């Protein structure tokens, strides 16, 4: 599982 | 001699205080930067010299930082 | 989710007027120097912006073909606001599924397509090119070295956040958030439409937001009800929207839609950008949902300003040579 960056997402509930 | 906006002057002061105040393990000085401390110093000096920017002369329609 | 989204779309209580409606030609660097990009902007038409978009009838399958069937994509489970992963081919099959047959509501908002065929089919507003820290501050030879089109961090040579495609089915919701690193944002509604709730980044609102995040109670509390002034506004096909640093927003998708947009930092609201970074620090946001190389970029900004103004460099000798060679081109 390569680590990514620059992922657009709000906090989960 | 050159005129920055206040937005910029205030900004770069926040920036310099921020970066200076970080511990070494959080500083994230990138590979291309030679001497961070010397860079900090030059920003401080520069900010002194530009405090006196004219607000309406800084509205040039072209940014200060552009590639040649 | 414990609040009624259908009531949030119907009420008139979100009646602030924060958004300025502008003509493309007026959106220039001087406008940025004057106002500091503090106001959200809507351009009802693209004239004068310098944008370029694909064929109006471009589909999600065309996106797939440009970026690769096997490319892993971050997907949002709308009900939970959690993230999952699937290949673009699977995403496409979902998106082509008729509305009634979709089991779950899923949203894609984080497909960064730079260094794919699609990159050249979409051009940002010219003005953003003049001020974006990526284009104007990051050492150009590193940016140009990027080969990888996914957001794998070990392959990433620069903050890969400039060009995103967003694909959203009818009924998608993205809850209140501030974009990473306090980035500003542009969004072009290529097909469909969006509804936004906008909350200005006053100290008090940013305190509420941070508290709301640490509460863990964001499914239950609609954040536009906890503030004084909020604006609900609809974007229609062909509109372009610019969101300033720190603005807190949520988004609803009334119809199947395709959006092209991106993030940028700039030099005229750094204090706000720094505020949002450190809100992320305090609320413990995993590094993957952040702006890559934030402080690294900040260092390069300082160096650029000193250099352009005083002509004293604080880049290594190698980096200066790399740069000179780019100026020779
Ligand atoms: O369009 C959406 O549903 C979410 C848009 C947004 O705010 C984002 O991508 O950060
Ligand atoms: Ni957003």
């Amino acid at each position: 599982a390569p680590a990514t960056g620059g992922v657009k997402k709000p906090h989960r509930y | 001699q050159v005129h920055l906006t206040h937005f910029e002057l205030e900004g770069l002061r926040c920036l310099v205080d921020k970066l200076e105040s970080l511990p070494l393990h959080k500083k994230c000085v990138p590979t291309g930067i030679e001497d961070e401390d010397a860079l900090i110093a030059d920003v401080k000096i520069l900010l002194e010299e530009l405090a006196s920017s004219d607000p309406k002369l800084a509205l040039t329609g072209v940014p200060i930082v552009q590639w040649p | 989710r414990t609040f009624d989204l259908e009531e949030k779309l119907q009420t008139n209580k979100y009646n602030a007027n924060f958004v300025t409606f502008m003509e493309g030609k007026d959106f220039n660097v001087e406008y940025i120097q004057r106002g500091g990009l503090r106001d959200p902007l809507i351009f009802k038409n693209s004239d004068g912006l310098g944008i370029k978009m694909p064929d109006p009838d471009f589909t999600v399958n065309d996106v797939k073909m440009c970026v690769g069937s096997r490319r892993m994509v971050d997907v949002m489970d709308v009900n939970t606001q959690k993230g999952i992963e699937m290949t673009m081919a699977q995403w496409t099959r979902y998106y082509e599924t008729p509305e009634e047959e979709r089991e779950k509501l899923y949203n894609v908002i984080s497909l960064e397509f730079s260094h794919t065929r699609l990159e050249n089919m979409v051009q940002r507003p010219s003005t953003v090119d003049f001020i974006d820290w990526v284009d104007n501050m990051w050492p150009r030879h590193l940016k140009e070295s990027q080969t990888e089109s996914t957001n794998a961090i070990l392959e990433m040579q620069y903050p890969k956040v400039q060009k995103y495609c967003l694909m959203s089915v009818r009924g998608c919701y993205t809850d209140f958030h501030v974009d990473f690193g306090g980035t500003s944002v542009w969004y072009h509604i290529h097909q469909g439409g969006k509804v936004f709730w906008l909350i200005p980044p006053t100290a008090h609102n940013l305190e509420l937001y941070e508290n709301w995040l640490l509460s863990g109670k964001q499914g239950d509390i609609f954040l536009g009800d906890r503030v004084s002034d909020c604006q609900r506004i609809e974007l229609k096909q062909g509109y372009t929207f610019v969101i300033p640093s720190g603005w807190i927003h949520a988004v609803y998708t009334p119809t199947d839609t395709l959006v092209f947009g991106g993030n940028f930092l700039h030099s005229f609201n750094i204090p706000m950008q720094l505020k949002i970074y450190s809100i992320e620090d305090r609320t413990r946001v995993p590094n993957k949902f952040r702006y890559p190389f934030y402080y690294e970029m900040c260092w390069y900004v300082l160096e650029r300003y000193v250099y352009c103004i005083t002509n004293r460099s604080h880049l290594t000798k190698d980096f200066q040579k790399e740069s000179l060679s780019m100026d020779m081109e």
